[PDB]
């Protein structure tokens, strides 16, 4: 939009925000919409972009590089957004490419793996209390602790 | 000089650049040589709204008001020409910048009042023979202030302007014309007016800094309800070049 | 039960007011939109692009 | 009374031609040689009292008049309309596909 | 003495004989579970209305502030905070707080600790009371999907305004969302889900059935056949030979258990490893691997597309996502 | 012109009579805006008697 | 006027909803008078129809064909790539019968708030004020008989 | 319906002068459009300038015509703004820019052929849908 | 908000006669002979 | 009137949870 | 803000010591069967 | 405008009704602003006093 004439700092979008930048809660300028959620991201073709204040509009006027303007266009056309049969793109996509980002397969497996571990832990630390204490096959049923204990009213 | 990771959190990011009190100099203006303002920062510290009494003969007061929207308020980043008139005053004519803000505050008791916290279009000027920015230098201008929203934002039923229902569409059979307020949206675009008090010079680097005094009206809801008065005072930078 | 009529009156003299009730009638009247030509054939729905109701860039 | 200013754009001139004062620049793909060069050049130099008025900001080529020339024909102005040219909005009206 | 005193703490805490049992777990539990619970209903009667997606357009939740019990909520925090911790104590006032949505962090983060106590305390007192150890297991399950929806979403996504919003409406505002967003209806965790639920309803209903059915006569034809059970009896009071003969029959033998600690092991995993599917569903979904999609998988001999049902759900999906936050997004990929 | 006892107002004027003047959003009843009551606004009356 | 008053949606009992009480007045009002056959026509004189209703859709957009089903006009929700508005087609209503029997309406505003009538067939005038009828349809005798049988049954 | 020649003839050229590609021609321009393409350009749309889709007409009032072989192939090989006035290699996957779009490194000629070929085809068979975006999905 | 004039009784008489009901066969159960 | 009919009949709930809990039938072995 | 910060800080240390030093304080041996654990 | 507004019969606390129930507001209104003092005088000039 910048290269097609916009002033993208004075650019008010439809709620009053900017529509390209904005601030961040503690006055940073960041990227409006939606992803003003995800200003805490850091990465090396972003970065000489930005300066104390935050996104440089300076620098966004007159120092985006070609090699940031491909970067910027194939990490958004990669984004970790795909089905599990491996369609890429968000859920209303149509077959085309077959596409899910390492890092949706890695996450969601690792995921996966410590739940159940959680479980296993769980499962094995009651046993092991319940064997080391002797009731883990069950209540002795000629000592059974509760009918000795005083009824709670 | 401090880096991102040194400001990041600690809201300095929302504050305007100071000048220390030893800048009390004078930055002289060349009248055969044409000038920007690089950078100007406004930093709102107050946002007073004035009441709406029911009496309608005393007059109104301005009255103080809480922020809900956080340390999002400042102007920055703004640019423009600084002409030289005839009779020797300046006159900065705003071009581009971070040049808005939305931002919410609320009455005693609740009222919440949104307002687009802007300089947008300024164009402000001087007194006659500035043959130096001093710190009795003040700047006075006018300001566009366009809808709080623009012509695309859709309210809760979907209605809209440039896009959006027409109609209460949960009303099929209502009618319509007590309706016509909320269903028919309308796009402000009123003037404010703004102060600049010049109170730092330091006429080697040519910084100037102050405070400032602007009025203008909150949203009106594109067209929906009435629009309240607002004045904000804070403090201003602005970084001065030749060009 | 499909609406609280009292919703729809503040909403509709009300542009401000938004419940969670009012976003998902929005929802409702996407799907209704999107859906209806091709799930329901027998009507022949041609619904021209500019009066199927969405939001802003989607 | 009220009166959406958009719809009442859509019976203008507005609703024809590319409107040079209030149209989306994206308009300006329908016709051959005019996006994105001659569009950009367009918008930022708008308002325009006439059509014909296109064919003198500053800087254009002389093949770039002869393709404004062209043209003409597919062009209307009409009064500025605010709620068409603020937010950025004829560099990007928030419709995409 | 510190040591004896210390004891006869440990001693109160720990002890059988609370009405309520307290234990290590519930020293957790009882703080933050009361937090949650007194800030939930203040707002849910009082909150103001709060900016949920960081747009300023605050959405009312409270009764007082024109809801009914079906469309109030307690409203997310803003997406403006994302994933930021967002404390009373890091608002400049109350106003705020409550304009952002800083109730909803209190409530959830209280809420959730709570109930991973309230795990943990399952197996404590069972531990007390010389039991098996592993209730806590089969609570794990709706333990892990609460945690999917108010905590592992919304950090996958990047925003706590993505998490489940506290209210019945705003329930069925984020499973619409989520349908739009991950076709989780093509998901075969959510698939094992639902034969989780509709089918530990079904055997609820059976189980419950066939031992109602095979109770042992011993009341008059006045009173209920309830008083023919006397708490604590050693003695069954149902005829399992009688319940297995018949269900035996209604499908074939060995499709019955008679071993009723077999029975009742089934009755706790079936819908427990359905659940934990959903939660994984959703904590995977959480991270894009989204449901299937067979968009325009069927091609006919030119290339057309022949639409299955699978692009009827797709449409209304496309209805979703296009309405949704309808004045949230600018550019043309809703990527979270 | 809309003090508390044109407004149907029963217990209010008991509070106001005693020193608790002020709410905990922002007002005071002879009309003050931006003051803090503290704890002891109406609000905190009301919360002290449920309590 | 009793064969057009059949002719309108108002009166179709699967219009209702389970807790909107009352008599069928106390939605759409209390029928008046018909006004009479809108004809629609755009500004090349061809006569153009509303796509009417079906019961199914408690909203529904207006849109006009001719007499082969091709979309003449229509009421755009986004506004930017409108084709078919009624400003831009010259679209024109001139009623035939009842109440405005002879007149012709012009008037974007006014032509557009009744074809978003005849999406619902035939125009009445209503009664809103007696009852404070709030608008929106409710189910006829017919409706609320059936509900309780099937029920009960 | 079925994938005829006459389905599969396309313009080579602005001169009108026509090709037609077998079927194993248009398979290979599928395939190779998806590896190298349909990241941006699925379904004949483009993700990150929606302005500009794949459709015929569009790509006939493109400067230089982009609606023919010889015209799509020229294109993948140093590709123009819309108006032509500007080389945009250095963002858009081409021949020439193949060091920074290694996706482009081993096509050959007939590679671009059948891309080009694909491009055409597919609004002969799908019609508006192509590059019609999810309103037509 | 503008609701229904009838929802208030409706639910007053929808909890209390029902719960009244129950009071009623409680109370004369405990007073029964044990 | 209908936000007091709403937080009265929830407050009727919570005090039957706590009669149900601290006043219940108590459990007796026979 | 602050103090309410400090207060919470507080009581939060407050819970999580008692129950770390709770359950450090012989909880294998409270438990009805073997308490030589 | 508030010591207009106390020599007004609409506030005086004799005036009421048993079952008229309510805030005042709901019988006179809510008010808004004191019309000023009326003068009256007959054609010769006299200053007049309404009983
Ligand atoms: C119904 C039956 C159920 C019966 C009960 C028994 C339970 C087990 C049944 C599981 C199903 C087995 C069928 C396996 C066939 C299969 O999978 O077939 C698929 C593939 C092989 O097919 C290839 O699959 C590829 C998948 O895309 C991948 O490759 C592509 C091309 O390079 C892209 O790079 C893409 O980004 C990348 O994801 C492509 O589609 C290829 O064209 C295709 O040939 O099998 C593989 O990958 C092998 C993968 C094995 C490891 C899987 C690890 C998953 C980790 C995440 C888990 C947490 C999330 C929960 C899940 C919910
Ligand atoms: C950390 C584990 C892990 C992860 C993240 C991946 C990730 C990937 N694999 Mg690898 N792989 C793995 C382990 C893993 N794999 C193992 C164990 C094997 C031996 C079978 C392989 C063999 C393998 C082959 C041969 C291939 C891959 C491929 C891939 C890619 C495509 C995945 C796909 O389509 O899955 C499809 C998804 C499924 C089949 C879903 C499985 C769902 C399981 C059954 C759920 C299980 C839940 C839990 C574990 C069980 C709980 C039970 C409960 C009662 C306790 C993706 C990058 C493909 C690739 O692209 O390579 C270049 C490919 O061809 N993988
Ligand atoms: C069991 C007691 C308990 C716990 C665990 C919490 C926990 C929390 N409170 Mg709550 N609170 C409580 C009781 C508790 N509260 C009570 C009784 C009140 C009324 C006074 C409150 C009033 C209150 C308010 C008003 C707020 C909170 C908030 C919070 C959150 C931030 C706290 C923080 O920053 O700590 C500071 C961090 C430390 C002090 C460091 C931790 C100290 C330990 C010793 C270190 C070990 C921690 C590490 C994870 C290891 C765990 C070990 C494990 C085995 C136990 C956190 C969810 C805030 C919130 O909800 O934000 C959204 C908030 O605004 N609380
Ligand atoms: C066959 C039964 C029947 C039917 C079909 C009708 C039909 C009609 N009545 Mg009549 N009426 C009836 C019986 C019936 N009535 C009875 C028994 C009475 C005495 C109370 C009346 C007194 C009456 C009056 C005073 C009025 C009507 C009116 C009407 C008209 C409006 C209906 C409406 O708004 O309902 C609304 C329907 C509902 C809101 C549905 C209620 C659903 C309940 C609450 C569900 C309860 C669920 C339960 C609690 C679940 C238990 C769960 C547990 C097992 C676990 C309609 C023609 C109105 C009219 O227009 O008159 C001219 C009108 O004013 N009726
Ligand atoms: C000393 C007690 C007292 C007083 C002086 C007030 C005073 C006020 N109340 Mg409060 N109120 C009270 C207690 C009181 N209240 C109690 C206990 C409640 C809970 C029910 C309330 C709840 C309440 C609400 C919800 C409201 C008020 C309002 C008001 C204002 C209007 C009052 C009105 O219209 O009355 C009308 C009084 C009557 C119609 C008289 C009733 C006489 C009874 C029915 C006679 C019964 C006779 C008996 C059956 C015969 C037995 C015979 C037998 C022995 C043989 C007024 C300032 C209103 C207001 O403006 O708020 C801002 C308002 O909305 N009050
Ligand atoms: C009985 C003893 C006392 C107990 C009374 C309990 C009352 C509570 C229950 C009543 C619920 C009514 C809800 C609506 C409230 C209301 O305003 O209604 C009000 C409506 C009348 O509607 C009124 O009409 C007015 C003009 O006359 C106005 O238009 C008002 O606006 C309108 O509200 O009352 C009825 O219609 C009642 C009759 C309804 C019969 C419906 C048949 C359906 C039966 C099927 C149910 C089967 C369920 C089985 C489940 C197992
Ligand atoms: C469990 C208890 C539940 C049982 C409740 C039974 C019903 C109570 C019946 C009393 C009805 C009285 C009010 C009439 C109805 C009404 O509309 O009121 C309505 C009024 C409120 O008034 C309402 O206010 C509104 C704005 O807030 C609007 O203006 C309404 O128009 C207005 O009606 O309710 C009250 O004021 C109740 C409190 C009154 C206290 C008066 C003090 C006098 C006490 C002395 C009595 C001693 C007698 C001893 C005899 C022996
Ligand atoms: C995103 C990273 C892309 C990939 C991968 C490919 N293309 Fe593309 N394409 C992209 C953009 C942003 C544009 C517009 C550029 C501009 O400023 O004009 C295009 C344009 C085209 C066109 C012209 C379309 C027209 O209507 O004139 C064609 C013919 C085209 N692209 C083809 C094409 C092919 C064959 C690709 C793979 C080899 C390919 N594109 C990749 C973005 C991206
Ligand atoms: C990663 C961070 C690491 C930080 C450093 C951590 C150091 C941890 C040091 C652990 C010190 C344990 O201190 C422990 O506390 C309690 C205090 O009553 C004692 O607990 C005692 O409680 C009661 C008596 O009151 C007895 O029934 C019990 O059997 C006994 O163990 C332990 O016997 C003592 O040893
Ligand atoms: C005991 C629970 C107390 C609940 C306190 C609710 C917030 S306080 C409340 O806020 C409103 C809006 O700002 C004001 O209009 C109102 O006058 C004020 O009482
Ligand atoms: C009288 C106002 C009419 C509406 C004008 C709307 C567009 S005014 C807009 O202002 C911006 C600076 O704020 C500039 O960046 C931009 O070039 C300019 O077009
Ligand atoms: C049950 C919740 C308790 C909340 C406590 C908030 C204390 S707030 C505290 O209160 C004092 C009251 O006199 C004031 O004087 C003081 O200025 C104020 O800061
Ligand atoms: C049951 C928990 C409810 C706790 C409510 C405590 C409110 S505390 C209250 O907050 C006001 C905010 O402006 C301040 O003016 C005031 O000083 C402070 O005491
Ligand atoms: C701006 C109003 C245009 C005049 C004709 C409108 C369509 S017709 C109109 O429809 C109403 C329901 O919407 C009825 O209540 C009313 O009786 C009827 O006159
Ligand atoms: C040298 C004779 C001129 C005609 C033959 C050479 C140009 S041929 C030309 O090739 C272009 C891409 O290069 C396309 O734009 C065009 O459609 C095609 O006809
Ligand atoms: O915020 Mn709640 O929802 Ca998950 O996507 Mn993106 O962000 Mn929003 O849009 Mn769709
Ligand atoms: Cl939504
Ligand atoms: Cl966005």
């Amino acid at each position: 939009d910048q290269k097609l004439g916009a002033n993208v700092g004075s650019a008010q979008g439809p709620t009053g925000l900017g529509k390209y930048l904005m601030r961040s809660p503690t006055g940073e300028i960041i990227f409006g919409g939606e992803t003003m959620r995800f200003w805490d991201f850091r990465g090396p073709w972003l970065e000489p972009l930005r300066g104390p204040n935050g996104l440089d509009l300076n620098k966004i006027k007159n120092d985006i590089q070609p090699w940031q303007e491909r970067r910027a266009a194939e990490y958004m056309t990669h984004a970790p957004l795909g089905s599990l049969n491996s369609v890429g793109g968000v859920a209303t996509e149509i077959n085309s490419v077959n596409f899910v980002s390492p890092r949706s397969w890695l996450a969601t497996s690792h995921f996966v793996l410590a739940f159940f571990f959680l479980v296993g832990h769980l499962w094995h630390a009651g046993r092991a209390r319940a064997a080391a204490a002797g009731f883990e096959k069950g209540i002795d049923r000629e000592s059974e602790p509760v009918l000795s204990m005083p009824s709670l009213d | 000089t401090l880096t991102y990771d040194d400001i990041v959190g600690t809201g300095l990011a929302n504050k305007c650049p100071t000048l220390d009190d030893t800048a009390r100099g004078a930055y002289p203006i060349d009248s055969s040589q044409t000038y920007r303002i690089a950078r100007l920062c406004l930093q709102p510290t107050t946002f007073l709204v004035k009441e709406e009494p029911k009496n309608k003969r005393q007059e109104a007061e301005f009255v103080p008001t809480k922020l809900v929207t956080r340390e999002t308020t400042s102007l920055d980043q703004i640019q423009g020409e600084l002409k030289v008139n005839s009779d020797g005053s300046l006159t900065f004519v705003e071009e581009d910048g971070i040049d808005f803000q939305p931002v919410t505050v609320q009455m005693a008791g609740g009222e919440r009042i949104p307002l687009l916290f802007t300089v947008k279009n300024l164009v402000a000027s001087t007194q006659p023979n500035v043959t130096s920015i001093t710190t009795s230098t003040d700047f006075k201008g006018e300001f566009n202030v366009p809808s709080y929203r623009t012509a695309n934002f859709l309210d809760p039923k979907g209605r809209g302007l440039a896009s959006g229902y027409d109609s209460a569409i949960a009303l099929p059979q209502a009618k319509e014309e007590e309706l016509a307020r909320a269903n028919v949206k309308r796009f402000s675009l009123t003037k404010g007016q703004i102060s600049l008090n010049v109170a730092k010079v330091d006429g080697r680097t040519g910084e100037i800094a102050g405070t400032f005094e602007s009025e203008q009206l909150s949203d009106d809801d594109m067209g929906a309800h009435e629009p309240h008065e607002v004045k904000i005072q804070g403090v201003f930078y602005a970084s001065i070049e030749p060009a | 039960s499909y609406d609280f009529i009292s919703q729809e009156i503040r909403a509709a003299e009300d542009p401000e007011f938004e419940t969670f009730y009012t976003k998902n009638l929005l929802l409702n009247e996407g799907i209704r939109a999107w859906m209806a030509p091709q799930d329901q054939p027998h009507e022949n729905f041609v619904f021209p692009e500019e009066v199927l109701p969405r939001g802003n860039a989607l | 009374e009220l009166v959406n200013v958009v719809d009442e754009k859509l019976g203008t001139a507005y609703g024809e031609k590319i409107d040079l004062n209030n149209t989306n620049i994206a308009a300006f793909i329908q016709y051959r040689g005019l996006y994105p060069t001659l569009a950009k050049l367009i918008v930022k130099n708008a308002p325009y009292e006439s059509v014909e008025d296109v064919l003198n900001i500053p800087g254009l080529t002389e093949r770039q008049k002869q393709i404004l020339r062209e043209n003409l024909e597919h062009f209307t102005v009409t009064e500025v309309e605010t709620a068409l040219v603020e937010g950025g909005d004829r560099y990007n009206n928030g419709l995409y596909k | 003495q510190t040591a004896n005193l210390w004891e006869r703490f440990c001693d109160w805490i720990t002890s059988t004989e609370n009405r309520l049992y307290i234990g290590w777990f519930g020293v957790i539990m009882i703080p933050t579970l009361l937090a949650a619970t007194i800030c939930f209903v203040i707002a849910f009667i009082a909150a103001p209305p709060v900016d949920i997606d960081g747009i300023r357009e605050p959405v009312s939740g409270s009764l007082l502030y024109g809801n009914n019990i079906i469309t109030a909520a307690v409203v997310p925090s803003s997406n403006a905070i994302g994933l930021h911790l967002y404390p009373i104590w890091d608002a400049a006032s109350l106003d705020e707080w409550l304009y952002n949505g800083g109730p909803y962090q209190l409530i959830i983060f209280h809420f959730l600790i709570g109930i991973f106590c309230y795990m943990g305390r399952e197996w404590e007192l069972s531990y007390r009371l010389g039991m098996r150890p592993w209730i806590p297991v089969a609570f794990s399950a709706p333990v892990a999907a609460a945690t999917a929806v108010l905590l592992i979403y919304p950090i996958g996504q990047g925003s706590f305004s993505d998490g489940l919003m506290l209210g019945i409406s705003g329930t069925f505002n984020f499973m619409i969302v989520f349908q739009a967003e991950h076709n989780i209806l093509m998901h075969p965790f959510h698939m094992l889900g639902v034969a989780g639920v509709f089918g530990g309803a079904l055997f609820a209903a059976m189980h419950g059935s066939l031992v109602t059915s095979s109770l042992i006569r011993e009341t008059t034809e006045t009173e209920s056949t309830n008083y023919g059970y006397k708490f604590g009896q050693e003695e069954e009071t149902y005829n399992i030979v009688a319940a297995h003969g018949y269900f035996g029959r209604l499908i074939f033998q060995y499709a019955s258990f008679n071993n009723s600690r077999s029975l009742h092991f089934f009755l706790a995993a079936w819908p427990v490893v359905g659940i934990w599917f959903a939660a994984l569903g959703i904590s995977t979904m959480a991270f894009n691997l989204n449901g299937f999609n067979f968009n325009h998988s069927v091609v006919d001999a030119q290339g057309n597309v022949i639409n299955t049902w699978a692009d009827i759900i797709n449409r209304a999906n496309i209805g979703i996502e296009v309405m949704h936050e309808r004045n949230a997004h600018n550019f043309p990929l809703d990527l979270a | 012109l809309n003090p508390m006892w044109r407004q149907g107002m029963f217990v209010l004027p008991f509070m106001a009579r005693l020193g608790v003047t002020g709410s905990w959003s922002g007002w005071s009843i002879t009309g003050e805006t931006g003051i803090d009551p503290g704890f002891w606004s109406f609000e905190g009356v009301a919360l002290a008697h449920i309590v | 006027e009793k064969l057009a008053f059949y002719d309108y949606i108002g009166n179709n009992p699967a219009k209702g909803g389970l807790f909107r009480t009352g008599p069928m007045n106390k939605g759409d009002g209390i029928a008046q008078a018909w006004k009479g056959h809108a004809v629609f026509r755009n500004k090349e004189g061809e006569e153009l129809f509303v796509r009417r209703m079906p019961a199914f859709f408690e909203s529904f957009p207006v849109i006009l064909t001719d007499k082969n089903g091709v979309v003449k006009a229509d009421i755009p929700f986004r506004r930017a790539e409108s084709k078919y508005s009624f400003e831009q087609q010259g679209v024109t209503v001139s009623f035939y019968g009842g109440e405005l029997n002879g007149q012709t309406f012009t008037d974007p505003p006014t032509v557009k708030s009744y074809a978003r009538k005849a999406i619902f067939g035939e125009i009445f005038e209503f009664d809103t004020e007696t009852l404070n009828s709030d608008g929106i349809f409710r189910t006829s005798p017919r409706g609320w008989f059936t509900f309780a049988h099937a029920v009960f049954a | 319906a079925e994938l005829t020649p006459e389905v599969l003839t396309v313009p080579l050229n602005s001169e009108g002068k026509t090709i037609t590609l077998t079927e194993k021609q248009y398979l290979e321009g599928k395939r190779l459009f998806q590896y190298a393409c349909a990241s941006c350009h699925v379904g004949g749309i483009t993700k990150t300038n929606p302005s500009l889709d794949l459709r015929t007409e569009t790509l006939a009032l493109a400067t230089p015509p982009r609606d023919n072989i010889e015209g799509l192939v020229d294109y993948m090989k140093n590709p123009t703004t819309y108006d032509g006035e500007q080389e945009i290699a250095e963002v858009h996957p081409s021949l020439r820019s193949a060091d920074i779009f290694p996706k482009m490194r081993n096509l050959t000629e007939k590679d671009l052929v059948a891309i080009a070929g694909h491009i055409l085809v597919e609004p002969k068979i799908l019609g508006d849908k192509w590059g019609g975006g999810k309103v037509y999905y | 908000m503008e609701v229904n004039q009838l929802g208030l009784i409706a639910t007053a008489l929808f909890v209390l006669v029902p719960s009244v009901f129950l009071i009623i066969l409680y109370v004369q159960t405990e007073s029964q002979q044990k | 009137m209908e936000t007091i009919t709403y937080v009265f009949i929830f407050a009727c709930i919570i005090a039957l949870f706590f009669f149900a809990i601290f006043f219940r039938e108590p459990p007796r072995i026979t | 803000m602050e103090t309410l910060k400090i207060t919470v800080y507080i009581v939060v240390t407050f819970f999580v010591l008692l129950f770390v030093f709770g359950f450090l304080s012989g909880d294998p041996a409270r438990n009805p069967k073997r308490k030589d654990l």
